[PDB]
């Protein structure tokens, strides 16, 4: 409850702060500021074709890490069992199955953005 | 052991033997224009082997005594009946050529076993690519349906994108008059009663097809009869060039071994030369066949793997 | 050596990271084993009573602790203290 | 908590019920496909926090280190659907029942 | 005289003894795993 | 024994007095089917001659230089093989030919 | 495909089962389901052409859903009665649910509309792991619930299996989608029996799987897709048509060889538990499994269809077919049906 009474402000804060631009600025929109820039020229294609990126390959890498991740987070407290032995190793083996796995990435062109 | 993958693990790779004359080198051109003295004086100043062309007949020289068999045994094809009696409803001008297709190409596929292991070049002579030309010469005038040259190229698409180019084609020109020439005076009457119009899309269908389409996936080396006829010159070009331009460069070691594994099996060559396509020109029925398998394995030789035939030997018929 | 041992010199002149790495990776599992203080590690986190201890009932057995915590018997860890 | 769990159930259902109605787009069924295993989460980690079984709690993470590993699985294979087509539309894919 | 040797022109020895040896231990393996059975079959409620 | 050029993507090529050799020789072998009296197969001779003499004379790169000037041997062999690639198209072509097609119509008196 | 590559995804494959089998745990023997999900698709696509991916995306998103809907029962099931184990007195449409996903893993009554369009453009290596491996650990699912699944719903989704992947059977002359049909027909007999005795559903998957690797390996031998391609045998290598009659002969089972075992003390079971009306509907119609095996061994052996003499070359290159696992696997299936009290 506390927070809610820090956060729905800082929604009004910037929510009663952009009603004040929108209905104080006296607009005159009429046609062609309102058109997509391209730096002084009509623009050729749509805006909304396909990017076609190509770090593919990175983003799922970082989709598989970030469970890696957070798969990692409770190790503070793990050291807070009584064992410490076996967190000991299979936190040895947790990151190393990963440098593993980032190291064959590494050498089989994953990371090297397709051209 | 069989190559296996093992092999590969335990050391067999291939990027490993490749020497700088480990290229595979074709040759190319017409029917009397060179290729016997331009092949062999290629390979004997470079240092690699030669492989001749690939007759009705190639199958037949490596398998068993390497004797040419009876014509019913390979194909049934007969160059010698196409020139003189063309155009028989007994298919034999396409007969002839999917005969030659099969055995460039299973040509082409025994190269790249051995440039693939003992890293040395082949020079062939008239491979895979270039086997086309005939058909057009041989479609555009009236030999073969179009209801048989789409049976041809879609084999094409089966069986060639597996394989790697002829990485520095060759190819010499000569003029239509002349090559006719060469014919009439090399004492052969088969070769002769040619028409020269055929010989004319013989090379109409070589500067308009395969040297621009082969142009890009490998090197071409367009010369004449005069800047051959001098085997060290034709040599001397292909030892200071610039290999680039081709598939051959942007690959790697384990895409040869599954392009070595592909090729030691002859079968895995050759299965989609043997597709279901019943063309008359090309299907020949049970009766015609069952007598041809059953008296090829009572060949005096064949009857058995080509390792347990105690009528040609093989003296450990129970073990090995 | 010189045929290693001095591929090591390039690695660590171009490439001084990965050595870093694959050093602290491999001087991280050494150390436990080399220590004379890694057998606290699993005695300092057992020493913490988050739960409560439950008593056990005197029946003529255990000379155990007596009914008594300041007494010198028992689990007595003076080692963390004096370390 | 037998409030929330049909209102969850219900919310398994409805995503569902949206990954077997498609519109054309294979990535928004891959998409429908997450909000799927999070009412899952949430429905396997309130029964494992108010029967307080703290034994099962490394359970809602292991269901969804599959989460992402499947999604990974899948999203790769868009970009040997558009490295065909370049649209990823389902109704493109149907050459396979000749 | 087969042009291209064949990967069998000899016996590869280690696959006779390899196949020999291995079912000569079967049997002396078989064939005691049975008696030892048989006469302990014999010491349970009788011959 | 040249470790860098100077230039940019012109390789080493290494073993010259070879290859400048092989050109040279293939220049007056792919002459000798022009005419005699055209004086592109006259002078060139002319060029190729001197500089396959300042070769199968000279075995030290580093002053074969100071011979054929063309200094970096190897932008030599970018030139023999380029001249080479001309005389190909210079036969092709007719250039010998007579007095020039269609001679000017008053066309280069040039104050106007 | 680089080794190590291919040992992991030999290795998961080898995990999903043995982790659905080795494991107690419903979330244990949920992931294994995955192992073998993950695993196949980078070996569904090693050709990468439009077959392998529109099979592995027919493939992935027709059977991610199943894991979420199998998910969905353990959650329901870790709610009531707290544990990880389906019980005793578990509610039903957590089960039906349950057993519903389990036969889209599978592929049983329309859930089989994905399996022949995936195991059609497909290597015929892949096609074996599919209809062999893939179906074990889905089973160990449902050997566990030995009782407690609904008599009634385990029992259409037979007949429907055994309809469908007969009646389906007949058109298709690509033998991959046949093979398709015969993992469906053969399932309503390792599905039926699955209250009734289910030693007889491991019975079942133990021939079948001696059946079909012969098979899918007496085509990777010429990789022959078509009733027009394994006609043209007699030529290649006619030593095999002797167990091809008798490996489908017996794949449709007739007496004399094993494959008519599974099908017949199965009724035994069937007739012992008085449903003597069930068991009729499914043979009438196994006999139609018949007729796409009668009409194939016909254009197979019993009439040399024409081929062609660019296959005369094929006899001259001296093949090698493999060893210990055709001649035991064909053997060792069509003529042990007097080992039958052995089996059971
Ligand atoms: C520092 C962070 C805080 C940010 C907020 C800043 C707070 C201080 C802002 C105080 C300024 C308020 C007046 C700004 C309005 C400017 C727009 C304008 O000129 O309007 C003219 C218009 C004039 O209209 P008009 O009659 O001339 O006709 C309009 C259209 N034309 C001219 C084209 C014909 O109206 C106003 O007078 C603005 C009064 C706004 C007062 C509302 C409060
Ligand atoms: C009524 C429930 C049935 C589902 C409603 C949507 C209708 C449908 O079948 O979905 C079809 C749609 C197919 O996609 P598309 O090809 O683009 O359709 C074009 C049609 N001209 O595919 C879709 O739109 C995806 C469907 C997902 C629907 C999720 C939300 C369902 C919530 C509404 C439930 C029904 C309301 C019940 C009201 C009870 C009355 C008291
Ligand atoms: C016993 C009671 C229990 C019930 C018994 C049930 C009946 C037994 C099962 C019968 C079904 C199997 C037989 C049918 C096979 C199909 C026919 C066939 O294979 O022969 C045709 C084929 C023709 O091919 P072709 O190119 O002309 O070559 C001929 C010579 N090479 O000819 C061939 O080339 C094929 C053979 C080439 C290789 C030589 C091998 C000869 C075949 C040996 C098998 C004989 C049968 C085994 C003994 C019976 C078992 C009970
Ligand atoms: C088409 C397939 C149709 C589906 C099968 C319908 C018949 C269902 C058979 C059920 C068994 C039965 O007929 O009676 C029950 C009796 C013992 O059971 P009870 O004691 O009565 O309890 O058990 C018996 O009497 C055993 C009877 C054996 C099974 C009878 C199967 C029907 C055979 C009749 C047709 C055969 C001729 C060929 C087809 C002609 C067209 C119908
Ligand atoms: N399809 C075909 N049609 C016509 N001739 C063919 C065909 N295939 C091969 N040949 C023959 O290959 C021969 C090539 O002869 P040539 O180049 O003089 O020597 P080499 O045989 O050593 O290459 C020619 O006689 C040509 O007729």
């Amino acid at each position: 409850m506390n927070l809610y009474t820090v956060i729905f402000i800082n929604i009004l804060l910037s929510l009663t702060l952009i009603l004040v631009a929108f209905w104080l600025p006296q607009m005159n929109l009429y046609s062609e500021k309102a058109n997509p820039y391209e730096c002084g020229f009509d623009p050729t294609s749509s805006a909304r074709l396909p990017f076609s990126m190509k770090f593919f390959l990175v983003a799922i890498t970082f989709l598989l890490f970030d469970l890696e991740i957070a798969l990692l987070l409770p190790l503070p407290w793990a050291i807070q069992t009584i064992k410490t032995s076996t967190m000991m190793i299979m936190a040895f083996i947790l990151v190393t199955i990963l440098s593993l796995g980032l190291a064959y990435e590494w050498t089989q062109k994953g990371l090297e953005w397709t051209e | 052991l069989r190559y296996g993958l093992l092999a590969a693990i335990l050391g067999d790779k291939t990027t490993k033997k490749l020497h700088e004359y480990s290229r595979v080198i074709t040759v190319d051109g017409n029917i009397c224009s060179g290729k016997n003295k331009l092949a062999k004086e290629i390979a004997q100043q470079l240092g690699m082997k030669h492989y001749p062309e690939a007759g009705i007949q190639y199958s037949s020289t490596t398998t068993g005594d390497g004797r040419p068999l009876d014509i019913e045994f390979s194909g049934s094809c007969s160059l010698e009946k196409f020139y003189d009696d063309p155009k028989s409803n007994d298919g034999n001008s396409y007969r002839l050529q999917s005969w030659l297709y099969a055995s460039r190409l299973l040509q082409y596929a025994d190269a790249l076993e051995h440039l693939l292991s003992t890293g040395q070049g082949v020079v062939l002579e008239r491979s895979i690519y270039s086997d086309f030309v005939f058909l057009e010469a041989m479609y555009n005038q009236g030999y073969i349906r179009k209801q048989c040259v789409d049976h041809y190229n879609e084999i094409k698409r089966l069986t060639l994108p597996e394989y790697l180019p002829p990485h520095a084609v060759i190819y010499i020109d000569v003029p239509v008059p002349e090559v006719q020439s060469r014919i009439q005076k090399k004492g052969d009457p088969h070769e002769m009663k040619v028409t020269s119009a055929y010989l004319q899309d013989i090379e109409n269908a070589y500067k308009k097809t395969f040297l621009p389409k082969m142009s890009e996936m490998c090197e071409v080396l367009v010369y004449d009869s005069w800047e051959a006829e001098d085997p060290t010159k034709v040599v001397e070009d292909i030892e200071y060039l610039k290999y680039n331009k081709g598939p051959w460069l942007k690959q790697d070691d384990w895409t040869f071994h599954y392009l070595r594994m592909l090729v030691q099996d002859k079968t895995e060559v050759l299965n989609y030369t043997t597709i279901p396509v019943y063309l008359p020109e090309i299907t020949i029925g049970a009766h015609q066949g069952s007598r041809i398998y059953n008296s090829f394995r009572e060949l005096p030789g064949r009857k058995y793997a080509p390792g347990y035939n105690a009528e040609v030997g093989d003296k450990w018929i129970w073990l090995k | 050596a010189g045929r290693i041992s001095a591929f090591l010199k390039n690695a660590w002149a171009k490439e001084p990271v990965l050595v870093v790495s694959f050093s602290v990776w491999g001087l991280a599992i050494i150390m436990p084993m080399i220590s004379p203080y890694t057998k606290y590690a699993s005695m300092i986190n057992k020493a913490t009573p988050y739960n409560y201890p439950v008593p056990v009932r005197d029946d003529g057995n255990m000379p155990d602790v007596p009914s008594h915590p300041q007494d010198p018997l028992g689990p007595s860890l003076d080692w963390l203290k004096n370390l | 908590m037998p409030s929330t769990f049909f209102n969850l159930t219900m919310a398994f259902s409805l995503s569902l019920l949206g990954t077997l109605m498609f519109r054309s787009h294979l990535m928004s069924t891959l998409l429908c496909l997450e909000g799927m295993v999070l009412s899952l989460f949430i429905m396997t980690s309130v029964t494992s926090l108010n029967s307080n079984s703290m034994s099962s709690m490394p359970i809602p993470i292991t269901i969804l280190v599959f989460a992402a590993c499947e999604a990974a699985v899948g999203l790769a294979l868009l970009v040997k659907v558009s490295n065909t087509y370049g649209t990823d539309y389902v109704q493109n894919l149907n050459l396979l029942q000749c | 005289f087969y042009v291209r040797e064949p990967v069998n022109a000899k016996p590869n020895w280690l696959a006779v003894g390899l196949s020999v040896g291995a079912s000569v231990f079967m049997w002396i393996y078989l064939i005691q795993t049975h008696n030892e059975d048989v006469l302990e079959y014999k010491r349970r409620n009788g011959l | 024994l040249k470790k860098t050029t100077g230039l940019v993507g012109l390789a080493v090529c290494d073993t010259p007095h070879e290859r400048l050799t092989i050109l040279y020789t293939k220049t007056l072998d792919i002459l000798k089917h022009f005419p005699k009296h055209a004086a592109y197969r006259k002078y060139t001779e002319q060029i190729t001659n001197e500089k396959l003499d300042m070769v199968k004379a000279e075995p030290d790169v580093k002053k074969l230089e100071a011979l054929l000037q063309g200094g970096e041997v190897e932008e030599v062999i970018l030139q023999a093989e380029k001249e080479l690639s001309l005389a190909r198209k210079m036969l092709k072509w007719k250039p010998w030919e007579p007095l020039v097609e269609e001679p000017p119509a008053n066309q280069w008196k040039w104050p106007i | 495909m680089n080794p190590i590559t291919l040992a992991i995804i030999y290795f998961t494959i080898f995990l999903g089962p043995v982790i659905t089998m080795s494991s107690t745990n419903l979330m244990l023997m949920w992931v294994g389901l995955e192992f073998s999900l993950l695993a196949i698709i980078p070996m569904l696509i090693n050709k990468k052409n439009p077959r392998s991916t529109e099979a592995a995306t027919k493939y992935f998103v027709t059977q991610a859903t199943a894991s979420m809907i199998i998910l969905l029962a353990i959650v329901l099931n870790y709610k009531q009665l707290g544990t990880w184990m389906f019980q005793q007195q578990t509610n039903g449409l957590i089960l039906n649910m349950t057993l519903m996903a389990l036969s889209m893993k599978l592929g049983l009554a329309p859930f089989h509309f994905w399996l022949p369009e995936v195991t059609q453009g497909i290597p015929l290596h892949m096609g074996l792991i599919l209809l062999t491996w893939q179906k074990i650990a889905p089973l160990s699912i449902l050997i566990q619930i030995y009782p407690l699944l609904n008599s009634t719903i385990i029992l259409m989704l037979a007949i429907t299996s055994i309809f469908m992947g007969a009646w389906g059977g007949l058109n298709q002359t690509q033998m991959r989608k046949i093979m398709a049909y015969s993992s469906i027909a053969h399932m309503g007999w390792m599905l039926a029996i699955l209250p009734y005795n289910p030693s007889l559903t491991l019975l079942n998957l133990m021939i079948y799987i001696i059946l079909t690797a012969p098979m899918f390996m007496a085509l990777m031998l010429n990789n022959s897709m078509t009733i027009n391609s394994i006609s043209l045998l007699w030529n290649k290598t006619p030593a095999m048509l002797t167990m091809i009659s008798l490996m489908l002969l017996s794949l449709g089972g007739l007496p004399p060889l094993t494959g008519f075992l599974p099908k017949w003390i199965i009724i035994t079971e069937l007739m012992k538990n008085n449903c003597l009306i069930m068991a009729t509907l499914m043979a009438m119609m196994a006999l139609l499994n018949l007729f796409f095996y009668t009409r194939l061994i016909y254009s197979t052996s019993l009439t040399m269809f024409p081929t062609n003499n660019n296959s005369k070359m094929m006899t001259h290159q001296t093949k090698t077919k493999p060893n210990l696992m055709f001649s035991t696997l064909a053997i060792m299936s069509t003529m042990t049906l007097p080992l039958a009290p052995q089996l059971i």
